[PDB]
């Protein structure tokens, strides 16, 4: 307590970290079936599974029943919310009882955890994350949208803790895109297109994304080259690629391709 | 200062007990 | 010494001013004459 | 409550009637009310100090007992907004009153109780819950930069027994009601502290992260961390706006606080012009830097008591800033203003003075004041960390760093960018003397720079060395005739003379130099300081060998390696990408080791 | 209004210094104003200075001589000092306390403004931007003055800076590109000789029409001293922000203002503060040089010139200290410049303006005025620097380049600075006389001045 | 160790209560418990500070800048709780540590020290703006207490004379150097250059340490001698002849 942490304000602090810690529990699992977590915080989940009131736990504390050192406390708090955290943002998707304890006691054994680096990954993806919350349909939100569905996949998938060059690759490509300005508007089809074609598979929003929104994906790409149209055969072309509803790499090809004869109608 | 203060103390005492 | 002997009054901070500005002065009148010496030794050593 | 006026001389009233009345509460003395402070009682009288004229003051007139000290006010309405001393709404007044005076006794909340705000609640909390001291427990969406984080008060505690939905409140709604041992606490979304108290943390931790401002000096050389203690001089002509026009629109902060205590008057219309021009970019969209931004304004004339108390307003909002998880940047503009107003209120007590006037407790106060920036964990459940960065400004006589407040001041900080005039009139900027200038925060910032940039440590002993002996060797330049050169000082002063015109100097009225990055700087000091150690090795290796090298042979082999240097600066940092200046640094690097063996 | 009758009171209870303590005050209001009757029939008039319970202190204006506590009589007013303003006071004459003393009828209101004031918005006031033309060349082409600056004038006794506020008074004016204009003079402490001289020399110049002379003698009653800067500004503020002309305000030896405030502070049993001097000199001071600038949505402006005299020559007396911490800039009026026989006195090395690059310009003066007053500020250092080798190394041993920085210091001191007391030269004849001057210099010689300027106005 | 930490963001009138409650804690330790105690009250300028703050706030009679007249009296009654006591084991080694305003040692904070206290360790700036570790300036330095502890039987024969000397060297030393400024490099003398030479070997050898060296004092002596030889041994004036004798040639 060294400075203002009066033994009133001390247990108060600690009777709440005691909720928090409660609350954080129940909401990272509602269903009890990380039983080895809820077991490992099971000396701090008492005082809350039965009716204790402010005061009980209070005087529980002053005694010296229930924990009472704020900084053990604290550092068994930040992992549970940090595992709050991983599995709340990859909010669509989901993450299968195996994975989620491996993380978790990779996180338990970290030196310090708000120096880590799952941290700084956790921050990138809220980051990206926040800024789609009330965005408006545009190239480049539709853009972040779409990998930043594929990195939560592939991040429900994997893991956040353990390297994952894909998932880096689409960190950075994401943080890159975001951070363009919203009047450069050919970089930022360059962008797009330069991550898909770097990608292993061809249908990448394959149950990704819902077809009605791979629809607008195919379309925006499609009225991209429209103005930079030199002939009508070539326009015939082009606009029977219409009917796709899979963003596929051969699309962009057959794209980049219709382009090279388009080219070839000048001199 | 300390003397001009000292004799405000002493006029600001007089007054108040007389 | 590390003073001047003379008593505190505000009539030895003007006189020490005066001092002051003079000696600091004269200090870059001797230093403009001893550059105009250095400029014609440094000629004399060439020639 | 309502004592009564029993005299009247001068700014001192004297209020009889005022049995429970704490010392320093404030009141609100006569009809037009105006605003002064206890300073001392005496069985049923209390003495008041009236911040504004008392000229027109009767005995019998009305004496209002407000039962808090010099508090704030803080809630959602503080970004953007523009205060003085006494966190007074300048822009609400100004508007309500449509006069362009400020009148007198002029009573008007600091946040507008009109404004219709977005509050969600914290999803997790219920009926039942139990919430201590600092929680958040909703936010309310300020503007699209700022989320403002509703927090109980550091002193609550208790079980939740309501909580408001979400949707659009005013600053008077009741958000929240808690018990504790059978008594109820409403709370609402604002919250009063007083300024001269500080806020409670969980533990005050070592900062150990840098303060990004953008120049490549300051950020090189002297360093500053997020949470430190920076002094600058405020002086005419020296250039002083760069560092709070850096810091506003390129730096790592996410609130600013700017704070004039006490300015020239036409001084104060050129920062509350400029300010609410600068911009930024976020997201790739340009905003205004007046989203994150708070300004206390006063003038020579405003009281003298809103002229002292104003640090402290900025300050205590700095703190509840830092309290919600951000990194907030105070700036104190001419401390030196504020001292003054500090010995006048002394002066008007009737207080010994101390050296040169000033009053006893001057460095307590300095002391006691920088002693509340800093990073720390913040009280609360959700797991937060925020910090506080101090930059003063001190406005010493003719430059002369021995007036107790400089003294102090320079005592105290850690940090000190020495603007100079004298660079100023030659047209180098960022003006800082290089040569005056400190930073004790270097050995903070090597778990940070081992970790991210292991090469750099290194570069920045080398150039200071560099640096140094250019300067100290100026007398045997002079006194002697710049033939007597040592081969080794020829190319110091060349290379030293190449740092000082293409490193330490940044020209802001550009595409490329407004904002400098780190990998960037780096970079730039790396090729620098390698070109220096090839250039010195292949001259001090052929010492004797009948094949004296020397720096005219440097300056004929690599004509245009010496010009890439001097182009390094103009690589931009959003035209061209990051490894683009990374590959181009590497080929120059190449190149420069290509034509330095094909000379040997 | 106030329609209520007032209270006579001939209950005095005690007289000493300038202060008579009345008793049995029903209601006193602290900075009343008072009438006092005298035993045989004299008036005099004061103001409350202290109040507790039923009693109150008055202050007499022309003293307590001949007062006793028996037969005088104290009539209260029910108000504060405030007093009458109109536009018509432009032309006229007025003493410390305000009342006429040029042969002619009382003010006839427009309203009644109280002369203590409220402090500017610091929101609403605006940045400087125009000049204002003194017509005196080492003012207006090196020292430039904005509209809404606050630039004092230092100087020293015996010093001619009486008759320098009265060139710039009578010379002062707007600069016509290809006028609501006023000017509020306030004479603090002069001798009598002064202020025949202000009042002779105003009104037979043919400008007493712009001009609202308030004259204080030092002779006059010491508490009217006090209020005579408040009544000046009040007008002022009156005149630049109701009517919207642009007003500039001399004030005359503040350093008599600073001894009348020594003076009514230590009759309030005060400690003497560093030197003398209160310890809230600086917030008073503050009070009177901050009623200045431009203001948003108002087309006038408040120009301020304080007269100084400093007390020994010191730099670091109070009074010049204080008002350089709320003033932008000097000018300095010189005793080597004056004893050289050479008027205007003015030194143009330690002076500033600070605010003077937002003053000149394209479009408010000429687009070659800051380069020609660089250029002359550096050839005039260099000259005097030329002037100190010359002593020491002799005249025979100069260069050719030094020997033209030696007729540039006697053209410069004697066909630019000095003027001549009566003699208006605009900004466009002080900058062709800086050219002309300029054109001793071969033109590889005016390093601070950019070629595409060097080619416009040197060949002529 | 027993802490006792009043920080800048404390009560300012409860720094006058903090160094006795150490005192009392470290009276009882040594003369009751019979220990060995070592005593560090840090920044008695911060208490001075408080002590004038208190003085002001009740209108007392004051000294030199401001400080109250009983403050020699005040501090006496802090620093005098130190020393040794007949028919019991343990001492009390107090250490304050003082800081200069403004450098000087005029003002009254350490003038009423040194007048108080059994010597004194000065820190110089000089010495550390030419990175020098610990930056000690010996001159205006004193220990009041060495003649009785050092010697023969105590530390070694030599010891006063070495200090002595080492004294007298480093002054006429720091003496050349200010007439060198004046009268430039080339106006010395034979022997001049030999104190310019004993200058910069004293102040990189003997004072210039290291922060984690921990010298005994015969090494201490070994290198003093290593300085003194420097000299022909009828320039070291101060030494006995039996003494340079015995030491001088080794």
């Amino acid at each position: 307590k060294m400075g203002g942490l009066t033994s009133e304000q001390y247990h108060s602090q600690v009777v709440g970290k005691i909720g928090y810690i409660a609350r954080c529990m129940q909401t990272i699992d509602p269903e009890n079936n990380l039983k080895k977590i809820r077991e490992d915080y099971q000396d701090v989940l008492i005082w809350a599974e039965k009716n204790y009131r402010f005061e009980e736990i209070l005087e529980a504390s002053k005694s010296g029943k229930c924990p009472n050192d704020l900084d053990a406390l604290s550092r068994r708090s930040l992992i549970l919310q940090e595992l709050l955290r991983l599995v709340s943002s990859i909010s669509p998707f989901k993450m299968k009882l195996d994975l989620i304890e491996s993380q978790y006691e990779k996180m338990k054994q970290h030196v310090n955890l708000w120096k880590s680096d799952y941290h700084v990954k956790l921050n990138q993806l809220n980051q990206l994350t926040d800024y789609l919350k009330n965005a408006a349909p545009t190239p480049k939100n539709n853009f972040l949208r779409a990998m930043t569905s594929v990195l939560q996949m592939q991040i429900a998938q994997y893991g956040i803790t353990e390297d994952n060059e894909g998932i880096n690759q689409l960190f950075k490509l994401g943080l890159h895109l975001l951070a363009m300005a919203n009047e450069k508007i050919d970089e930022q089809y360059h962008l797009f297109k330069g991550y898909v074609k770097d990608q292993p598979e061809e249908s990448p929003f394959e149950g990704i994304l819902p077809a009605e929104d791979q629809k607008i994906l195919v379309k925006t790409m499609i009225d991209y080259a429209m103005p930079k149209l030199s002939s009508k055969v070539l326009q015939d072309k082009l606009s029977a690629l219409s009917s796709s509803d899979v963003l596929t790499k051969t699309l962009l090809d057959s794209i980049d391709r219709i382009v090279k004869e388009n080219e070839k109608l000048n001199a | 200062f300390y003397r001009l203060k000292k004799i405000q103390e002493k006029k600001k005492i007089l007054k108040e007990k007389s | 010494k590390d003073r001047i002997e003379i008593f505190p009054s505000r009539m030895a901070q003007t006189i020490m001013k005066a001092r002051l500005k003079g000696a600091q002065t004269g200090r870059n009148l001797l230093k403009k004459k001893s550059d105009a010496l250095t400029l014609r030794f440094r000629q004399i050593l060439k020639k | 409550t309502f004592g009564y006026v029993h005299g009247v001389s001068g700014p001192v009233v004297t209020a009889c009637d005022m049995a429970g009345a704490a010392m320093y509460e404030l009141v609100r003395v006569g009809h037009s009310e105006l605003v002064g402070e206890i300073i001392r009682l005496e069985g049923d009288m209390a003495t008041i100090q009236v911040y504004e004229e008392t000229s027109g003051v009767s005995v019998g007139d009305p004496v209002l007992r407000t039962g808090k000290p010099l508090s704030v006010e803080l809630g959602p309405g503080i970004m953007g907004a523009i205060f003085d001393g006494i966190q007074r709404p300048l822009s609400d007044i100004s508007s309500q009153t449509q006069s362009i005076y400020i009148p007198r006794g002029v009573n008007v909340s600091a946040l507008s109780r009109d404004i219709k705000w977005d509050f969600t609640p914290c999803k997790n909390l219920r009926v039942g819950s139990h919430i201590t001291g600092g929680d958040i427990y909703g936010i309310v969406s300020e503007n699209s930069l700022i989320k403002h984080k509703i927090m109980l008060p550091p002193r609550n505690r208790g079980t939740v027994t309501y909580i408001a939905p979400p949707g659009n409140y005013d600053t008077s709604d009741v958000v929240l009601e808690l018990e504790f041992e059978g008594v109820k606490e409403k709370f609402t979304m604002v919250q009063v502290w007083p300024v001269r108290q500080v806020r409670p943390v969980t533990e005050k931790l070592p900062a150990n992260h840098p303060l990004l401002t953008g120049q490549r000096v300051l950020d090189a050389l002297f360093p500053c961390v997020q949470g430190g203690t920076t002094a600058i001089p405020g002086a005419f002509g020296c250039g002083k706006t760069v560092i709070s026009q850096s810091l506003s629109k390129y730096s790592n902060s996410d609130v600013i606080i700017y704070v004039g205590c006490g300015e020239r008057g036409n001084e104060m219309s050129e920062v509350l012009r400029d300010f609410p021009e600068l911009t930024m970019e976020v997201d790739g969209k340009v905003e205004s830097i007046m989203k994150r931004t708070a300004l206390v304004a006063n003038t020579s004339n405003m009281p003298v008591a809103a002229r002292e108390a104003s640090i402290y307003t900025g300050i205590t909002l700095s703190e509840y800033f830092r309290d919600m998880g951000y990194h907030v940047s105070m700036m104190a503009d001419s401390t030196s203003r504020w001292a003054e107003a500090l010995r006048e209120i002394s002066g008007r007590l009737a207080e010994m003075p101390a050296d040169s006037g000033y009053p006893a407790y001057l460095g307590a106060r300095l002391a006691s004041f920088y002693e509340r920036a800093g990073r720390v964990k913040c009280l609360g459940n959700p797991e937060r960390e925020g910090s506080v960065s101090i930059v003063g400004a001190v406005s010493p006589p003719g430059g002369d760093f021995s007036d107790p407040v400089t003294s102090a001041t320079l005592g105290i900080v850690q940090v000190f960018w020495g603007l100079d005039k004298k660079l100023a009139q030659r047209k180098h900027f960022p003006s800082v003397n290089w040569l005056i200038s400190y930073s004790k925060y270097m050995r903070a910032l090597d778990e940070y720079y081992d970790k991210h940039f292991t090469e750099f440590v290194p570069l920045r002993t080398k150039a200071k060395e560099i640096l140094q002996e250019e300067e100290d060797l100026a007398e045997i330049v002079q006194l002697v005739g710049k033939a007597s050169l040592a081969e080794t000082d020829k190319i110091t002063l060349e290379v030293a003379k190449l740092i000082k015109d293409d490193f330490l100097q940044q020209n802001g009225y550009t595409p490329y130099d407004r904002f400098c990055p780190f990998y960037k700087t780096v970079g730039m000091l790396s090729n620098m300081i390698a070109f220096y150690d090839m250039a010195r090795r292949a001259v001090e290796t052929t010492a004797q060998s009948d094949n004296k090298i020397t720096w005219s042979i440097i300056r004929e082999h690599m004509g245009d390696i010496l010009y890439k240097l001097s182009s390094m600066k103009f690589k931009d940092p959003l035209k061209d990408g990051e490894a683009k200046i990374k590959s181009d640094y590497a080929q120059l690097l190449e190149d420069m080791q290509n034509a330095f063996r094909s000379l040997e | 209004y106030l329609s209520q009758p007032r209270l006579t009171y001939k209950t005095v209870s005690g007289v000493n210094g300038p202060l008579v303590i009345l008793d049995h005050v029903k209601f006193p209001r602290y900075a009343e104003i008072v009438h006092l009757t005298l035993p045989d029939g004299t008036k005099r008039s004061g103001q409350v200075l202290e109040v507790s319970g039923s009693k109150a202190v008055v202050q007499v204006f022309e003293g307590t001589s001949g007062i006793d506590a028996k037969k005088t009589s104290c009539e209260f007013t029910g108000d504060i000092l405030r007093t009458p303003v109109s536009e018509d006071m432009l032309g006229r004459v007025f003493n410390g306390s305000g009342k006429p003393i040029d042969r002619g009828p009382v003010v006839l209101a427009e309203d009644f403004l109280d002369i203590m004031g409220q402090p500017i918005n610091p929101q609403c006031r605006i940045y400087p931007e125009e000049m204002i033309q003194t017509g005196i060349s080492a003012i207006d082409g090196m020292n430039s003055i904005a509209r809404g600056q606050k630039i004092p004038i230092f100087s020293a006794a015996g010093l001619p800076h009486n008759e320098i506020a009265a060139q710039i008074c009578r010379q002062a004016g707007l600069v016509k590109k290809s006028e609501n204009f006023a000017i509020v003079f306030a004479a603090m402490g002069v001798n009598m000789e002064t202020a025949r001289f202000f009042k002779s020399d105003f009104e037979e110049n043919g400008s007493m029409d712009n001009v609202c002379l308030f004259l204080n003698l030092a002779n006059d009653p010491t508490i009217e001293r006090i209020i005579t800067p408040r009544l000046a500004l009040t007008t002022a503020e009156f005149l630049a922000y109701q009517c919207e002309k642009h007003v500039l305000v001399i004030l005359t030896d503040m350093s008599s203002y600073a001894e009348a405030l020594r003076e009514v502070s230590a009759a309030r049993e005060e400690v003497p503060g560093r030197r003398g001097f209160p310890g809230y000199m600086y917030t008073d001071l503050a009070t009177i040089y901050e009623r200045a600038g431009r203001v948003e949505g108002r087309n006038g402006s408040i120009t301020q010139i304080p007269i100084l005299t400093m007390p020994n020559d010191d730099i670091t007396h109070p009074i010049p200290d204080l008002t350089g911490y709320i003033t932008e800039g000097q000018i300095y009026v010189d005793r080597q410049l004056h004893n050289r026989q050479i008027y205007p006195p003015i030194n143009v090395l330690p002076s500033l303006s600070r605010l003077m690059k937002s003053a000149i310009g394209e479009g408010m003066t000429r687009k070659d005025h800051a380069d020609v007053s660089n250029q002359l500020y550096a050839c005039y250092a260099i000259g005097k620097d030329v002037q100190a080798m010359k002593a020491v190394v002799g005249e025979e041993a100069l260069t050719s380049d030094d020997l033209l920085y030696l007729e540039f210091l006697q053209k410069f001191e004697r066909n630019f600075i000095a003027q001549g007391p009566y003699e208006n030269r605009t900004v466009f004849e002080t900058l062709d006389i800086g050219w002309q001057l300029l054109r001793i210099f071969p033109k590889e010689m005016l390093k601070r001045i950019p070629q595409s300027t060097l080619s416009e106005f040197y060949p002529r």
